[PDB]
């Protein structure tokens, strides 16, 4: 599976323009797509998603009505059309498949990115520690996050999200609803949690783990991401 | 014959069969019931679970 | 009042002596008819089928008929004194509605037929029963909630005059139903949609008579059954000439009072044909 | 002589007659008779699954006890959430006659056959969303009838022919073939030790396997008729057989002889599925005449009807958990009862 | 809202799945199911592939597909079976229409496809389904009843007691000698289908050559038939 997204560059304050995601590889008809910013040097940002069918569309507070998000299925692609992009909006895109059901894994793929630069709210807020972690390799790292409301819904899941991102290529997925870990990922990693502190244990460092670990709440939209905890070697 | 090379095999397969050793039907009952009497707590269908920790209310 | 009333040209002549059988006839008739859709409609859920597509349009039928027999025989309820004013308008809505609804809801039964013995093959649409509930109710309803605002002196209070050759004179006193009392109406909205809907069923009836014959080249139960369904008693409100007094009062009345129990008989009669099937089905 | 081991073998069956009726002291009502009934069982259909279009033959509870793969004539497996009464995947199959549906016990594949002569391995879990088929392992010469999964590599098919089979799926050949019986198998059911199973086919007898060299152990005939369901007792030490007799009969294999034998006299339908308990106290058997019976499985007393259903009830599988029992009949409806 | 966003989004898949079920249930209400059965003489084979002109080893079900008229049609041939029918048969409770293709060429073992046939339409599941009966290969049994080689009064001893049929509508051309034998056949069959019919199910007998050039509107026409029977027990009290 692959997602190559095509868009980015200059673009003058106020302007207008449009960016598009190709996928290749996997059935983009089934599959929600969301969009997720982050900043040269800050962490990440929500948004907007679109479902499948195009029947359940949502945005962040601050792209309200600036972005509109517009998925064309029969050739598997998914635009979005970014009017007044002010100065806040230099951001790296990132094109996010996801999938929904009993035992499905959000937030699998994420695409390369195109870098986008302009010239010169009960949100669920998520709190990590300092993004200067010392680990030396063979020991266990305890990473731990925080959030603002019990994500512990009367389901029995909490809708928890912990992320890498290396310093090349995109995020990845590592455990998903605190416990539960990705497709590909080794068994080092581990998530342990009563509701409101998440701890990201782990218990075998390697040199392949430096990179900067990203939060992430699924309670109720927006999606809130968290500065992020790096690791050093 | 052709149909003796099938007849052959059931008389191999009966004689397989026979040398098995059997216990009392008695045994038997009583190690069901006892299997039954045991795990009898764990059982939703026995006792109807309250209306407060079985996942199928409404 | 009769049950004539409803629907007539202009006979208004009754021998004055016939009347008050006539109008007992019209009270039981709808009286064993109001309980004969009440059980039907009972039966319907406390022994619910598999929820069949052409059953639907006979619960909604009978639903129709309920409601004309429910709010007949209240008009000449809230046609006495104790009436806030226009109170008994929305009462003649209401069975103009009901008339409607039972007309449109036969049309929706003949076209069923049609589909079902005729178009064979290509009968599935998406939601049948909900485009039929439509049509035979909100789409009789665009003419009377339309006709409510439009002229509103159309409904309310009606005097329907009854006489004998003596003109009635110093006789008895005039029946009093309130109903469809503008004479435009009563010929495009009532009579209109009864010889577009009557004559649409006699239509379907000889069509129907005619691919059975062709298709067993008892026959008669199930074609008396049809002519129930459908309905073609209601087409006796075409006879309401001088010489045919007799069969568009008394005829029409003593059948039409008693569809709702000829409409409970068919429900029956399917209901325990198919209990039938189902044990030659389980014995065998 | 052509005829002479005939004799021989008509010797060797009075011999394990005898040596049944040595082994039978006392009957299991004779044992049971000084325990307390199970009381009058109520149980409602706390969800009913709409959404498929024909009859439903086959289900198949997954381990975890919430997803309930069901298969359909019109060519569909849906998986369904039993909690929340949604539709995880709508997997449409290549034949539209499907007679069989598994779940493996890892949840990443559904195996579906029937009258295409083909065990289709579907998988659930893949990069891509879709459900992909994943081998159509083929080699029966009859219609499948019971497909169940020993684990991901590993399936038990029993097919239209007088022949079982063990296949390894990365392979895609049959690992062993079972044969001995005399007639079509028409069910199948494992048990919990993953080592032997049981095998009911329509010569009025079941068959144990073991799936280590492929050779049956026991036999046991006390049927009349064909046999359409077999379940092990969660023991794993005895085992149900549905016929269309209108009897069901538990067996045991320490004994290897009949137990006990359900039938009622108002009782004149088949059988179509049986399961036992998490206790094995309750027998769910799904009869014909568009209902559910719960008979006690040490009292052969009819301790609970199941009712709504407006046709031939088909599959019927209790939870790994025992919370609840789900019921497909051939009115495209699945009943979740508890 | 009382759920979380992750079952909102599960609730959507729910629905677009069933906005898929619901498409495709057009199509199969739309199409009628079809079965065929037949001996190995009967050219069954031969019809499914020469109507294909107008419109796996082991494989069980070989499906065939045409349309007529607009009404699409879906017939199912049973090739890699058991000889014993008894349980498969089950899952044709609910077909349109059987299809049962009897080799009228051969002479012997027509016995055995009689008792076929009876098996068919007395079996209890496939009660209520009706049966277009196809006569194949007439162009065969024309040619043989000329040869002179073989007589049916060798197998059938009642054909010297049976003149034609007063209702028979056969072509001037044929031979009427031939005609006698080729309604025999079919009085043979039809003996057995009213035999215990009793009006849940009827016979529809006709009879196909090795081509015909059309066969699929004599399919049509019958089950144009049997659905509107169908339809008419709804009203038949």
């Amino acid at each position: 599976v692959q997602l190559v997204e095509s868009g980015g560059g200059l673009v003058q304050p106020g302007g207008s323009r449009k960016l598009s995601c190709s996928a290749s590889g996997f059935a983009f008809s089934s599959f929600g797509m969301h969009w997720v910013r982050q900043a040269p040097e800050k962490g990440l940002e929500w948004v907007a998603y679109i479902s499948s069918g195009s029947g359940t569309i949502y945005y962040a507070d601050t792209v309200k009505g600036r972005f509109t998000i517009s998925r064309d299925d029969p050739k598997n692609t998914l635009f979005l059309q970014m009017t007044s992009l002010r100065s806040e909006d230099t951001a790296m895109y990132y094109c996010v498949r996801s999938i929904y059901y009993y035992g499905s894994s959000p937030f699998d793929f994420w695409g390369q990115g195109t870098t986008l630069t302009v010239s010169a709210s009960a949100d669920i807020v998520m709190t990590q520690a300092t993004s200067s972690v010392p680990v030396t390799p063979g020991e266990s790292v305890s990473i731990s996050c925080r959030s603002s409301k019990s994500l512990l819904h009367s389901n029995g899941n909490t809708y928890l999200y912990w992320f890498l991102q290396r310093p090349g290529q995109s995020p990845q997925l590592l455990i998903y609803r605190m416990s539960n870990l990705a497709s590909g990922v080794p068994d080092r990693f581990s998530g342990s949690g009563s509701g409101t502190a998440f701890t990201l244990t782990i218990s075998r460092l390697e040199a392949e783990d430096v990179g900067v670990y990203y939060c992430m709440q699924h309670l109720e939209y927006p999606l809130t991401f968290g500065a992020g905890t790096k690791l050093e070697l | 014959t052709a149909s003796i090379a099938q007849a052959r095999k059931l008389v191999e397969q009966l004689k397989m069969e026979a040398n098995i050793d059997r216990i009392k039907v008695s045994k038997a009952a009583a190690d069901l019931m006892a299997y039954c009497e045991a795990h009898a707590k764990e059982d939703p269908l026995l006792t109807p679970v309250p209306a407060s920790e079985n996942p199928f209310r409404e | 009042t009769y049950f004539a009333v409803l629907m007539q040209l202009s006979p208004a002549l009754v021998p004055a002596e016939l009347l008050a059988p006539l109008t007992y006839i019209s009270l039981v008739g709808c009286s064993i008819s109001i309980v004969a859709s009440l059980i039907t409609v009972l039966l319907h859920f406390h022994f619910r089928k598999q929820s069949d597509s052409l059953t639907r349009i006979h619960m909604n039928l009978h639903a129709s008929v309920l409601l004309l027999n429910i709010a007949f025989l209240l008009s000449p309820a809230f046609a006495m004194s104790p009436v806030p004013g226009s109170a008994c308008t929305a009462l003649a809505a209401a069975l103009h509605y009901a008339l409607l609804s039972c007309l449109t809801w036969m049309a929706i039964e003949g076209f069923n037929l049609y589909l079902l013995l005729g178009r064979v093959y290509n009968i599935y649409i998406r939601r049948y029963v909900f485009k039929l509930g439509v049509l035979g109710w909100g789409a009789p309803a665009l003419l009377v909630l339309l006709s409510l605002s439009v002229k509103s002196s159309v409904y309310g209070p009606c005097t329907i005059p009854v006489f004998d050759s003596w003109e009635n004179g110093t006789g008895f006193q005039n029946m009093s139903i309130c109903w469809v009392r503008s004479p435009v109406v009563h010929s495009v909205l009532v009579m209109g949609y009864g010889g577009l809907t009557s004559l649409f069923n006699l239509v379907v009836l000889a069509w129907a008579l005619w691919t059975l014959r062709r298709l067993r080249e008892h026959d008669t139960v199930t074609v008396l059954g049809l002519t129930v369904l459908l309905g073609t008693t209601w087409a006796l409100a075409f006879f309401s000439f001088g010489v045919f007094l007799l069969p568009q009062l008394f005829l029409f009345t003593i059948l039409n009072s008693l569809y709702g129990f000829f409409l409970f008989l068919w429900f029956c009669s399917q209901r325990c044909r198919s209990e039938a099937e189902a044990k030659a089905q389980i014995e065998a | 002589e052509l005829d002479q081991l005939r004799q021989e073998a008509e010797q060797l069956k009075n011999q394990i007659r005898d040596a049944r009726k040595a082994c039978a002291d006392a009957t299991l009502s004779q044992i049971t008779n000084n325990i307390d009934p199970v009381g009058r069982i109520q149980m409602r259909t706390r969800r009913t699954l709409r959404g498929h279009l024909a009859k439903i033959y086959a289900m198949h509870w997954g381990t975890d006890s919430r997803l309930l793969v069901s298969a359909s004539q019109d060519g569909k497996l849906i998986i369904w959430d039993s909690y929340t009464t949604n539709k995880v995947h709508a997997i449409p199959l290549r034949s539209s006659w499907v007679m069989t549906c598994a779940y493996a016990p890892s949840g990443n594949y559904v195996a579906c056959g029937g009258l295409d002569n083909i065990c289709s391995i579907y998988n659930l879990k893949t990069r891509e969303g879709n459900v992909r088929v994943s081998r159509e392992l083929a080699g029966h010469t009859g219609y499948l009838s019971c497909c169940r999964f020993l684990d991901d590599n590993q399936i038990v098919t029993s097919s239209g022919d007088t022949t079982c089979a063990l296949w390894d799926i990365e392979t895609g050949q049959q690992t062993t073939t079972f044969t001995g019986h005399t007639g079509d198998v028409m069910s199948l059911s494992l048990a919990p030790d993953t080592r032997l199973f049981v095998s009911g086919a329509c010569d009025a007898s079941a068959k144990l396997w073991d799936v280590r060299e492929g050779m049956c152990r026991q036999t046991f005939t006390g049927h009349e008729s064909d046999i359409n369901a077999i379940c092990f007792f969660p023991n794993g030490n005895a085992f149900a057989t549905g016929s269309d007799d209108a009897t069901c009969r538990l067996f045991d294999l320490r004994a290897d002889q009949e137990l006990m034998t359900y039938s009622h006299d108002n009782i004149i339908c088949g059988i179509t599925s049986v399961s036992f308990s998490k206790s094995g106290r309750l027998l769910l058997a799904g009869y014909d005449d568009f209902n559910c019976n719960v008979w006690d499985a040490l009292k052969a007393d009819r301790a609970g009807v199941l009712a709504g259903h407006d046709n031939r009830v088909s599959c019927l599988g209790v939870t790994d958990d025992g919370m609840a029992v789900a019921t497909g009949s051939w009115d495209s409806f699945l009943k979740i009862w508890n | 809202c009382t759920l979380s966003a992750e079952d909102k989004a599960a609730v959507e898949r729910s629905k677009m799945i069933e906005k898929q079920l619901q498409k495709d249930k057009q199509v199969y209400r739309a199409t009628h199911r079809l079965l065929l059965l037949g001996a190995d003489n009967s050219g069954k084979s031969t019809i499914v592939k020469q109507m294909r002109i107008y419109h796996v080893k082991t494989s069980g079900i070989f499906e065939t597909k045409f349309q007529v008229d607009k009404v699409n049609f879906h017939m199912f041939d049973v090739g890699a079976q058991r000889d014993e029918r008894r349980k498969w048969i089950q899952c044709f409770n609910d077909v349109t229409a059987i299809i049962f293709v009897v080799d009228s060429s051969d002479y012997n073992r027509l016995q055995e496809a009689l008792n076929d046939f009876k098996s068919i339409w007395n079996n209890r599941w496939l009660r209520t389904i009706s049966v277009i009966l196809f006569l194949n290969k007439q162009d065969l049994l024309a040619e043989k009843v000329l040869a002179g080689k073989s007589k049916i009064e060798d197998y059938f001893p009642e054909f010297a007691r049976y003149t034609t049929p007063e209702d028979a509508t056969p072509e001037p051309g044929e031979d009427p000698r031939v005609t006698r034998a080729k309604y025999f056949i079919r009085d043979e069959f039809l003996r057995i289908s009213t035999a215990s019919g009793d009006g849940r199910h009827y016979c529809y007998p006709h009879f196909t050559c090795s081509v015909d050039t059309e066969n699929a509107r004599r399919i049509f026409n019958d089950c144009r038939d049997i659905i509107q029977r169908m339809h008419l027990r709804q009203y038949e009290l």
